């Protein structure tokens, strides 16, 4: 294309807590990253004679 | 929870499961001889020692 489209993708996100006998565990959490954008030009010469 | 289950070395379901059916069997002792225990028994049944 003329320009280009960014990429994405989603990560979870969880860290191990210590677990004491019977208690309740916290969650984790999703997230989105995305890339960058792109784009390509046009060039031209020529000769007349 | 998990962990008495993982960590106690003697506790299992095993024993569990006994605890269950010993006390299946029991209220099913109960429950029907019960009925024969309960009852309030006329003069005409009941018989003296004599």
């Amino acid at each position: 294309p003329q320009v280009m489209d960014a990429k994405w993708a989603l990560q979870g996100n969880c860290v191990f807590l210590e677990h004491i006998e019977g208690e309740e565990i916290k969650f984790g959490t999703i997230n989105a990253e995305n890339g960058p954008v792109a784009r390509i030009q046009t060039y031209a010469t020529g000769f007349e004679y | 929870t998990k962990e008495m289950k993982d960590f106690n070395q003697t506790f299992s379901v095993e024993i569990l499961n006994k605890s269950i059916g010993e006390s299946y069997n029991a209220l099913l002792n109960h429950i029907h001889l019960s009925p024969i225990i309960n009852f309030n028994y006329k003069a005409s049944n009941k018989t003296a020692f004599k």
